[PDB]
RNA sequence: GUGGGAGAGGGUGGUGGAAUUCCCGGAGUAGCGGUGAAAUGCGCAGAUACCGGGAGGAACGCCGAUGGCGAAGGCAGCCACCUGGUCCACCCGUGACGCUGAGGCGCGAAAGCGUGGGGAGCAAACCGGAUUAGAUACCCGGGUAGUCCACGCCCUAAACGAUGCGCGCUAGGUCUCUGGGUCUCCUGGGGGCCGAAGCUAACGCGUUAAGCGCGCCGCCUGGGGAGUACGGCCGCAAGGC
């Protein structure tokens, strides 16, 4: 029990599972979700509906921790990457700001066989 | 089919080597750090070619971004 | 004697003392590699893209300089061994060339 | 590397007369300068092996040379070969 | 020769950032991962997601191209040094000094061998999880060699343009790389596309010939047996010619 009401929202989409990871102004994680945190359990986790009560339920559960407004991060090409931060907009906190972020190399590590063409 | 102005027409008379002159290079970068596609930065084979290795540079003096975030996604 | 361009980024939170002391360091390196000054630009400090060294600004200089090719690399190996210096990056100069003339 | 007083130099000891540039000996002349230089580059950095391609080639193309100054005037042949030191 | 020029051509030392992985600390709650769907696997010894810090190895995003360099195998962050090839202009020097090339010698992707060194990710073998009528395999999670570096061997390939090298000749048009110029263009050297004449069994080739010629080298003579046997030669072995 502290109080933030303003701060970051991370997504961290993903072809197998969207999660949703919610942090003060300086990265230190408040609350965070997922499809499953949400009932789901197999591939399920992916649709953009889990992604939506994921988005959801980690702001209702940062409502209560004292929050009004927060910046959005995105990072993964989730199969409900988008409804992670439609849900945010219809959620209810003023999304200050929707930044996207994924992680690319540079070309650095080879990839696992399914993922072939750059070594 | 992605069109505009090219960056080439919106300078004068610029060094296209000056790796310090990190006010014109920018120019020449996307939102992300991302060097600009010739058909944007409207040079010649030679011309990019040579504008490459100058930001690259200044990539490395710290005076030119290796990669930013997108804003609004 | 080929002429060089040398790059110079240290700490920017230094005041004239350490400023100063590298500065001299610097040049009192210049003379042992059989390097000549032609000319010194000083642009203070600058906004870094990224942070260098964990800091978010660095000070610059920037040296037009004569020298033996074969000790230039050692020139180099010599000045990055300040804590202070964290950038040092040696090009031989070469004639502007000029697009939308 | 070899610059342009370093080149003279040799073309000035090495003309059968003044402004000449062509003369086979002022070629195979310039042929070793180089060809000795390029073995010292090689007797470091011995993994370089285009360089030694082009060796390889300045080599026959001194040794083509030579071939045909001790044709012509097997004389002027023996004096390249001293001046130069070639052959041992 | 002089004066210019482009380039991931090669060797050496240094260095920059993104990302993966592991470690340290903060914050944080019940899952993460993974799949067609699942399970193995990891997590209450606190994982995944998030932030700061560190270590290490490997590869260089955008630029990037239909592009460039190289004799070929091949070559891609940045800088410095060491070095090869090659193009143009000037028409200056030598005066047939040329071409090809059986042997020989050197180079030769990957995998592989020897000795040390390194080891993040990947990953033969292998251990498991699934899938199927069966499971060996494709799908999933782990994982050793190897992949990486030094030195020494190995000498093979769809080592491909499936097109040996040099030269002279025979319409154009268009795109492009790179030089020079009286710079809507001309001209020289690369790289592509259509297409004259011509060639071709057709496909197609067509000033980058597969056309018209000359020189020189390699090679071919039904398929299987068989790149096997035998003999020789090279190799530590695999195995090669
Ligand atoms: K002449
Ligand atoms: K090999
Ligand atoms: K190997
Ligand atoms: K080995
Ligand atoms: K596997
Ligand atoms: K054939
Ligand atoms: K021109
Ligand atoms: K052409
Ligand atoms: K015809
Ligand atoms: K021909
Ligand atoms: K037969
Ligand atoms: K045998
Ligand atoms: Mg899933
Ligand atoms: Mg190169
Ligand atoms: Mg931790
Ligand atoms: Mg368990
Ligand atoms: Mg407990
Ligand atoms: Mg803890
Ligand atoms: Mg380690
Ligand atoms: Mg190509
Ligand atoms: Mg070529
Ligand atoms: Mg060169
Ligand atoms: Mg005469
Ligand atoms: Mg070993
Ligand atoms: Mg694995
Ligand atoms: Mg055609
Ligand atoms: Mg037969
Ligand atoms: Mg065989």
């Amino acid at each position: 029990k502290r109080q933030v009401a303003s701060g970051r929202a991370y997504i961290h989409a993903s072809y197998n599972n969207t999660i949703v990871t919610i942090t003060d102004p300086d990265g230190n994680p408040i609350t965070w979700s997922s499809g499953g945190v949400i009932g789901y359990k197999g591939s399920r986790k992916g649709t953009p509906y889990a992604a939506q009560l994921a988005a959801l339920d980690a702001a209702k559960k940062a409502m209560a921790y004292g929050m009004q407004s927060v910046d959005v991060i995105v990072r993964g090409t989730g199969a409900g990457r988008e409804q992670a931060i439609r849900a945010l907009q219809a959620s209810g906190l003023q999304v200050k700001s929707i930044v996207d972020d994924t992680p690319v190399p540079h070309n650095g590590c080879r990839p696992k066989k399914k993922f072939r063409k750059a070594s | 089919p992605s069109r505009k102005a090219k960056v080439k027409a919106t300078l004068g008379e610029f060094d296209l080597r000056d790796y310090r002159n990190v006010e014109v290079l920018k120019r020449f970068l996307s939102e992300t750090g991302k060097i600009l596609p010739r058909r944007r930065t409207g040079l010649s084979g030679k011309e990019q070619r040579i504008l490459a290795k100058t930001i690259k540079r200044a990539r490395i003096l710290g005076l030119l971004p290796f990669t930013e975030k997108l804003v609004r996604k | 004697m080929r002429r060089y361009e040398v790059n110079i980024v240290l700490n920017p939170n230094l005041d004239q003392s350490q400023l100063a002391l590298e500065k001299e360091i610097i040049q009192r390196a210049l003379e042992n590699y059989g390097a000549r000054v032609e000319k010194v630009e000083e642009l203070g400090l600058r906004r870094l893209a990224y942070p260098i060294a964990k800091d978010p600004q660095g000070y610059f200089l920037w040296y037009q300089v004569e020298m033996p090719e074969d000790r230039v690399n050692d020139l180099a190996r010599e000045l990055r061994i300040r804590d202070n210096v964290r950038r040092v990056m040696v090009v031989k100069s070469q004639e502007p060339f000029l697009a939308n003339a | 590397p070899i610059t342009k007083e370093e080149k003279q130099k040799v073309i000035q000891e090495f003309a059968r007369f003044p402004g000449d540039t062509g003369s086979t000996e002022v070629q195979v002349a310039l042929l070793t300068l180089r060809i000795n230089r390029l073995s010292e580059h090689l007797k470091v950095h011995k993994k370089d092996h285009h360089s030694h391609r082009g060796l390889l080639m300045m080599v026959g193309q001194r040794r083509r040379l030579l071939r045909y100054l001790q044709r012509e005037d097997p004389e002027r042949y023996r004096a390249l070969i001293e001046k130069l030191g070639i052959r041992g």
